[PDB]
DNA sequence: CTGCAGGGTTTTTGTTCCAGTCTGTAGCACTGTGTAAGACAGGCCAGATC
DNA sequence: GATCTGGCCTGTCTTACACAGTGCTACAGACTGGAACAAAAACCCTGCAG
């Protein structure tokens, strides 16, 4: 559990406080850049390199049958496990656009071929969704499950503006959480179904969740309605029966009062939280290991790496995990004149 | 005995009443018995007739101008206006007020309370109205005032922060404010048209141009944009075959005094996120506005109003950045046709207008799906460089000012290369180029008496594109053939400079428009003949535009200098002058005040008082 | 039947007289009975009273101003006066004036050209005079005006760089302009004293206070130096047989509104060379004027004048500078006593005042030649900190504002100190003092409603002296002895503080002055005992002066505060605002203007015409 | 014969253009300091050490029987060669007072004891003047002669403020050439006598003259009466006849138009003249050298060392020889903000 | 006839209250929260030689 | 090689140096009515002062 400050050489403006990372077979690609692409990188996705404390970026290309994708901001991300029919997809939906609008669209990401020289070819297939489709929303959550042995993917959460009827020129940035309703989706075909639960008293957003072996745990976030960060846990036992995938759930004693954290994987279901936000003004700052088992979820405090006084005194902080128990974060840089590198950069690890 | 009784006018008003009580109650009872108890009118007529009995006609007429005639100096209006018309702060105004009150009694000016309230007569949100049909997705509240651009931007640090400080008015409200301002001249244009007024209360036609352009050098973050707009003209569509008679037409649109700001935000011009995040509601109301009919008590008569808009007031950079095209120097330069780079050099005169906002949407859709499963550059070419999603409709038109600026800088470096011999030396060196720069600088310092600048202003441009500057620098280029070449070049250029610089070319230089085709073709062919040295396949976008687009656009619309956006640039100077003098200063109030002041600055209802009684 | 009664004010004057003839006869006969036939004034007064019954004062004032004379236009004097009194550009004034002239003009304001002449009788270089004896090495020309401070400086590149732009007047001309301005009021005071106005008109006496401070942040700050003077109090000895009679002592000399600037230079306050190169001629001509007498036509009579000059309006470090004292925390602490810093702990009151200008010159020469072959620091000792040939003589006294600011920051510091611990933790570290100041300002904020400041401000010190902030903070003290002790110290301070703040304690409040020695003794020994840990042998200089010299200087030189450079510092705001928005951006002329404009700002002529009956 | 960009570690604010650099007994000593002497060093003079383009300034201390000297700004300097009965002296007179005044006072400076620990004791004596004394002047030029065989001192040149009668407060900063009288002084006794010269048209300044074996050679300088710079040097010979020091002059027609140049003595009487100002703007950029003789001037322009654009662009400059074909020059610097070392420094050497 | 104190006189001038109102002047949030020079104390230390 | 020491370094102290003028707001002061009341300003009017 160590942190090291980094300094990116030739990249200092493209990332924004809300962005994303995606790993395919150990290969890291940044997703979500500030604004539309220039003439430089018409894809906006960057293969990332962290070597001798230096941070480099390189541009990616795609196939021709692969449609291109605008830079979403805070969508739900889901690694589709490599299996039939098409390994190895990685799901993207649906976030908000550079133009402050929402996508409400499903993209599947995949690798195609390589190289030649460390070059990797990728692809994006927009798949239409049939329903009973979900509405446009962002900051939501979605994960995959298997039911003997069918494969489905379920979404819930997210914020959105007021409905267009009351959409008001003075409320045009006012937003509320989505209704407390999940949406089950088969990937083939693009079916979508909406479902509410009696225990599901209220919608939410920002929340992270982990699925495994037909059951999911919905973990802590924050609800804007009551302005509360309820530290309970949600846990839904779901299954796919022909043709009604019935779904039950329960509330455990305690989850955690955290908001929009950085979750790294280390094992199958041994994961770790690098801190999100406990209070609206006060950041939670320590780690927390969480395993999930068929017996249940098992969580324990850990030793937090020795934070820099600066990262201790940032007002904001964010990022994702480089993977396998390693993460990367950035801090808004304070200086007049600006560096103008708007962020210090740190690299954290465990053990 | 008795104390000597003094002159009634010199006694104390307490003692004056103590001694006058008798006739006081007498006049009281006379008013009550004969004139309905109106003592005021009774004593007014008493003094009036007593004065007019002594041949005091002048003082009686001045008194009659005082009673039932608003004397008391001149007016609240001109008072507040003059306060604006010289940027005087409030404490200063009151200091002058009390002064001119004490010395030279009979105060002329108004105190602070009178003008504070008088504001709300010309502030936005004062005249009532409504829409038919009702305005969609818009609150019908009509008495609102200033709103920070957050539009309910939730401040959740978990989400994107509310770190941006902004103010704005409600679009319709400033619109109706400007119209109610110009109800005066609309009634006067109805007069000049000898036109009915009880009738023709439905077919009014109003057109507005707009603009938005940030600026740096605001400190001691750092940048802000001043989104503004101004009415251009208004005509009559009723009742048939008559297409339209210009009832009002603007005379000085490029002028600052016609530039109505609407919203300001402490943001850079670059980051497309905050700009959209703020201006969104403006776009929604804009598009929701084309349809409904507005009801206004114009000339006391409730009449309807409809609106057409033409987005013009944007620099090339912003024009693109709200059109999602390649910014800036890619193979697609014509923001109207689909020319390549070298094709605009291949043929420099035969281009049409194709780039249409709706087709921009349609082809961004093709980019989005790629229904033909094509490669990156393959689909980019098939789509003709439609790279991003469009965001807002602008009329595919040109800015005269920065096109002139491009002509200026291009001829500037032409001179810098003609002092040296680039047609002999195709690859001269950087330091020799800087020496040619400095000798051109000293040459135009001696003749034409001009100093160097690192970046150019408009006067630099105009004073540069002159045949006198040509013949002044031509003394340095030795080849008398290249001299005559670029001499005829500048000649044919000026043969058309007013064509785009004309406010009404249909009248101001119609023959200059007629031969424009031949002049521009001569220009391009002269390039290909003697100046192809530089224009093999590389050109500047502005030239491209001034060659193959001027007559088309102007014939389709009427002018260019009419839709020119110039004002905002020098108005940034005014914005700075306002801020550093009248600020509170507090961030939540800086704009919240400067916007008021600024909007006030541009009411004809005031500016006439500067020019109305002056000629 | 009959004709209906309409409104009386709408029918013709025939019907008005018809319906009012009875009351017209009533008012006519009443005026004839009581005032002797004054119909006009009686109907006027009744109409005005009826208007005022409804509290309509405005229209009554309007109509009365229309009568008994008028105020149609304006005098040009108050016009230009107002213009300068609110810092407007000529462009502005013209736009506004043309505007209003277009509207109900009846041109009231006046155009520019007449103003720009109406002041050459107010600007210097205009009033004829002469002297007896002649001024040594001084042009007798009474007409000259704005002069670049270069003093005919040889532009020779090879020699010293002749770089700084400066402006100033000829000291004499500014003085005579100030006089010719105050002349109305000196005559007024003559009448008040009822002394003859024809004779006894050659032996007046004018007190001059000189002053000069630097000023940064004038855009690198550009750190330009401001120099001003002011008439303080004019007295008269004629025809002798007496001491002198103060005709006009200024009432509010503290106010910058009576502080006229004389010289402006675009140079730092520390670099001595250029400072001297532009100041020398002025001090020289002042020394020259000290002897001769001035002749001026004042009150229509050719009266005469002599002067006396007080070098007070200066900061400490500058005094030390043009005196040659080793700035600043030297071993020689006081400008006015020669004590060591260390010895100023043993004794703190018994100290004499001997440091005088020519004496310091003599001591500097005795340094230079060293007629005793004594050692280096030995020479330093015997000379008592005299090693730098001074040129500018000054009155040996301190400024009120600076004593106040320094004692205020001393208070603030010791409060931060004893909120933490000193005599129970002897050596505190830096972060300790930091946190103590943080929590100190927290206390000063939660109540007493003060926001923190990087540096000591004046009103900030005023509130920093209130005992209520002391009752608020000292609650944080653990001690009771020391707590009520610092309360009692604040008490003594409040009791004896307005003594130097006073304009004239001998007339304002002689009481504390009588017991000033005693309370100063009390407070000095209270500090020596209860706070020896902090003032073992190191003493802030201003505290030395206020605890060892205040009563003597008060006794000698009339009063104190009456000579503080405070008004000088205030003028910076002016010079700030002036440089902001009344100039073309050209240096050779920026001062050439700012002077003119500012010199206007101080005129009892103008200021009176500005008050105009409050 | 080349430069080197030095750097003064600290105290880069105590150096106005006009100052003096005296070399005796090895080390060199800077005289003249911006502003009066701080208590940091009362006697103001600083010992100079050059190490690695770095400039160290050590404080100095006098004897007790010595006198104390004001930092005269543009004074007259004289190296009195080592000989009986007190080798080896410098003579400073009469200089410009830092507080803006003049001093006709004459100063004899010498070294007394050293060190032991490298700290060298100095001393100064006010040498009273009797005459026919030289008036207070500055920029004047005085040197020393040994004729048959006794030693005297010759002064000429220098301007002065307007006479104390025409001293106009509005002309106070005017200054013109002093009347052209040569001043012959014995250091003991101070029988300073003046002498006219019917051929010496007028006074002058910055004319860096030189004398060799009681024969003096005044190279042309500046004449403010004319703003002219007549190049030609003027030779003269003084003969200490008893008791009349008879004189002779001669108008050499070929010299050099130079003001306030730097002269490093290389040989016994071999002097390289570094640079100064041949115009109001055109500074003497070219180097110069004269071998001295009974024949007199024997001049060659050595190769001028390369010049950095820095020294090319600055309006003016100044400096002095470090002795031994070596010199130090300074340039009024710029910087945003103030460096505040307002001067960049360059060492220069011969061979 | 003078002198002054004080008898009367009408005529200023304020005098008390409860409701307002029109104004001018006071109070305010508020930027930004360390600098820069020089004196003197002492700590240490190289350099140089004793 | 010892030392010591002249000088350079780091620190702590002390004296100046910036933050005011600004639009907005709230309150206070400044004005309208009836009665009946003291106190004065200065005419005149009387009485006692010679
Ligand atoms: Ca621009
Ligand atoms: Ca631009
Ligand atoms: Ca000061
Ligand atoms: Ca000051
Ligand atoms: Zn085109
Ligand atoms: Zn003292």
């Amino acid at each position: 559990m160590s942190l090291q400050p980094l300094t990116a050489v030739n990249c200092g403006s493209l990332v924004q406080p809300g962005f994303s990372l995606l790993d395919l077979e150990g290969d890291v690609y940044l997703f979500g850049q500030k604004g539309w692409p220039k003439r430089s990188c018409p894809t906006g996705i960057f293969g990332v390199r962290i070597k001798k404390g230096e941070l480099k970026l390189r541009a990616i290309s795609f196939s021709n049958n692969s449609s291109y994708l605008p830079p979403l901001r805070c969508p739900a991300i889901a690694h589709f496990e490599a299996q039939d029919g098409k390994p190895e997809c990685y799901l993207i939906h649906g976030g908000r656009t550079p133009n402050n609008e929402l996508s409400s669209s499903l993209y599947m990401l995949s690798v195609d071929s390589r190289g030649c020289n460390r070059k990797v070819t990728l692809r994006c297939e927009e798949k239409e969704l049939v329903g009973d489709v979900p509405s446009a929303r962002y900051g939501h959550t979605l994960s995959v499950i298997n039911s003997r042995g069918k494969t489905a993917c379920v979404l819930f959460g997210g914020r959105s503006y007021m409905p267009p009827t009351e959409r008001t020129t003075q409320n045009w940035n006012s937003v509320v959480d989505c209704p407390p309703q999940v949406y089950l989706i088969d990937l083939e075909f693009g079916c979508c179904t909406a479902h509410t639960l009696p225990e599901l008293t209220d919608g939410q957003s920002f929340h992270v969740a982990l699925a495994r072996q037909d059951c999911v745990y919905f973990l802590g976030g924050h609800i804007l309605s009551s302005d509360c960060r309820p530290s309970r846990l949600i846990r839904l036992h779901v299954e796919l029966l022909l043709g009604s995938p019935v779904l039950t759930c329960t509330i455990l004693h305690e989850g955690l009062t955290i908001t929009s954290a950085i979750a790294s994987p280390i094992g199958y279901h041994e994961y770790i939280i690098f801190g999100g936000y406990q209070s609206e003004t006060q950041k939670r700052m320590e780690c927390t290991y969480v395993g999930l088992d068929d017996v249940g979820v098992h969580m324990e405090s850990r030793e937090p790496p020795q934070w820099t006084s600066e990262i201790s005194h940032s007002r904001t902080w964010f990022g994702g995990s480089l993977g396998k128990g390693t993460a990367l974060v950035a801090i808004p840089s304070e200086g007049n004149p600006t560096p103008p590198e708007a962020y210090h950069f740190y690299q954290v690890s465990f053990q | 005995g008795g104390r000597p009784r003094q002159h009634l006018l010199s006694l104390t008003r307490r003692a004056q009443k103590h001694r006058l009580r008798d006739l006081k109650n007498q006049v009281k009872t006379f008013a009550e018995k004969e004139e309905g108890g109106d003592v005021k009118s009774v004593c007014l007529t008493l003094f009036l007739l007593a004065l007019r009995a002594g041949n005091e006609h002048k003082q009686a007429d001045e008194l009659e101008a005082m009673m039932q005639g608003r004397g008391f100096g001149l007016h609240p209006a001109v008072c507040l206006a003059i306060r604006v018309n010289t940027f005087l702060s409030c404490s200063q105004y009151h200091k002058m007020y009390r002064t001119v009150k004490a010395t030279s009694g009979r105060q002329i000016f108004q105190p602070l309370h009178t003008l504070r309230n008088a504001e709300k007569e010309l502030l936005p949100g004062f005249h009532q109205f409504e829409w038919q049909p009702a305005l969609k997705n818009v609150s019908t509240s009509w008495d609102v005032g200033i709103i920070d651009g957050l539009s309910g931007w939730t401040v959740s640090v978990d989400d994107v922060p509310a770190d941006t400080i902004s103010r704005r008015f409600r679009y319709d409200v400033a619109l109706v404010s400007a119209l109610k301002d110009l109800e005066e001249d609309i009634m006067e244009g109805l007069r000049e048209r000898a036109l009915d007024d009880s009738m023709c209360t439905s077919g009014f036609t109003v057109v507005v141009k707009e603009s938005c352009d940030g600026m740096g050098d605001v400190s001691e973050p750092e940048k802000a944009v001043r989104f503004s707009f101004t009415i251009m003209s208004i005509s009559i569509r009723l009742e048939g075959e008559d297409d339209g008679i210009t009832i009002f037409q603007e005379q000085k649109p490029n002028s600052e005094l016609s530039c109505r700001p609407l919203c300001l935000m402490f943001v850079d011009e670059s980051d497309h996120e905050t700009l959209t995040a703020i201006l969104g509601p403006v776009v929604a109301e804009r598009k929701a506005m084309m349809e409904s009919r507005l009801i206004i008590s114009v000339g006391g008569l409730l009449r309807s109003f409809r609106f057409f808009f033409r987005g013009t007031g944007y620099d090339e950079k912003m024009v693109r950045e709200m059109e999602g095209l390649e910014a800036s120097g890619s193979t697609y330069i014509c923001t109207l046709c689909d020319s390549t780079r070298a094709e605009a050099s291949q043929n420099m005169v035969l281009h049409s207008i194709t780039r249409s906002h709706d087709e921009n949407l349609e082809r961004y859709e093709i980019w989005r799906k790629n229904p033909f499963s094509e490669s990156a550059d393959e689909l980019r070419d098939r789509v003709k460089g439609v790279s991003a999603k469009p965001f807002m409709e602008t009329q595919p038109t040109l800015d005269a000012l920065h096109c002139d600026i491009g002509n200026a800088t291009e001829f500037y470096k032409i001179f810098q290369d003609e002092i040296g011999e680039v047609y002999q030396k195709p690859n001269p060196s950087r330091e020799e180029r800087r020496r040619w720069r400095s000798t051109l600088d000293k040459q135009l310092r001696k003749k034409m008496k001009l100093k160097p600048v690192m970046r150019m202003n408009g006067n630099y441009a105009r004073r540069l594109m002159t045949r006198e500057a040509v013949e002044a620098v031509c003394e340095l280029v030795p080849s008398e053939e290249r001299r005559e070449a670029l001499l005829k070049l500048m000649d044919l250029y000026l043969q058309m400079k007013p064509v785009w610089r004309s406010t009404c070319p249909s009248r101001d230089c119609p023959d200059q428009l007629c031969q424009y085709s031949y002049n521009s073709q001569q220009f391009a062919d002269l390039l290909s003949s003697m100046f192809k040295y530089r224009y093999d396949g590389k050109i500047t976008n502005y030239l491209h535009k001034t060659l193959a687009h001027v007559p088309e656009i102007v014939e389709r619309d009427g002018s260019i200098g009419a839709w020119a956006s110039e004002g905002n640039e020098s108005g940034n100077k005014l914005f700075r002058r306002f801020r550093k003098m009248n600020a509170r200063q507090s961030k939540t109030f800086e704009l919240e005040d400067i916007l008021k002041h600024h909007w006030l600055y541009t009411s004809k209802y005031l500016q006439k008082f500067m020019e109305a009684h002056k000629n």
